């Protein structure tokens, strides 16, 4: 019993540490290339005007 | 004499049976730590 | 899994113990039992006397 | 955390009842030298000859005692036996009881 329960245990907690890495995959995809992205413009208006 | 120098020969070698065991337990229940591997997988996807 | 390899050498181990165990028991109950011969021989001897 | 809990507290039922094991091994062992030492004694009994031969009769006195273990040396010692032989109790049979 005690190994079966382990078993379970050990399979939630790749479970737990797949949402973890799609947690990952939502702050560095998700947010710094969206930032990256956002302040790459620089708001081009800066070299348009340039 | 020799009877009470075997019987605590004896009750030491049942505690140290009792501490072996319950270690070897122990051993068995060290297997339940919460073992990680998650986020690197994502960060190893977006590297390549 | 190094924990349960710890494991196997500790379940040798207390096998190992099994066996001392077993062997001073022998051992106690063979002395018991010359105590109680002893102890038989004594009572008849001073009876006798 | 639960799993973990429950494991442990499985695990140390696990090592309680290994530690009831070698335990009852060691009541095993105790009373299996108790069976054997009390089946020899019956076996040594059971071997006694029961005051057959008149060398048995020599273990209900004392002094016949002493010439029990005078003719068992005699039997150990080949030039003591020889020479110097059981009584003519032992030796010596009558016809019959009146003889």
């Amino acid at each position: 019993k005690n190994d079966d329960i382990n078993r379970e245990a050990h399979q939630l907690n790749e479970i737990r540490k797949k949402y973890t890495m799609r947690k990952s995959t939502i702050e560095t995809l998700r947010e710094k290339l969206d930032q990256l992205k956002r302040e790459a413009r620089k708001d081009v208006s800066q070299k348009i005007k340039d | 004499s020799r009877l009470k120098e075997i019987d605590g020969r004896l009750k030491s070698t049942k505690n140290e049976m009792r501490k072996t065991n319950f270690r070897m337990t122990e051993l068995k229940m060290n297997v339940g730590k919460v073992v990680d591997t998650g986020i690197l997988n994502s960060k190893i996807n977006e590297r390549k | 899994d190094q924990m349960r390899q710890e494991l196997e050498q500790l379940e040798k181990a207390n096998e190992k113990l099994r066996e001392v165990n077993n062997s001073l028991v022998v051992s106690l109950q063979d002395v018991k039992n010359e105590e109680r011969d002893i102890q038989h021989e004594r009572e008849s001897e001073l009876r006798t006397i | 955390e639960d799993i973990d809990i429950k494991r442990k507290e499985i695990i140390n039922k696990e090592g309680e009842i290994r530690d009831l094991i070698s335990e009852i091994d060691a009541k095993a062992n105790a009373i299996n030298h108790e069976m054997r030492s009390i089946q020899r004694q019956a076996e040594s009994k059971t071997k006694s000859l029961t005051t057959t031969d008149k060398i048995g009769i020599l273990n209900q006195d004392q002094d016949l005692k002493e010439v029990r273990d005078a003719v068992l040396m005699v039997r150990e010692h080949p030039e003591m036996k020889d020479k110097i032989l059981e009584p003519p109790i032992m030796t010596v049979s009558a016809i019959n009881a009146q003889f």
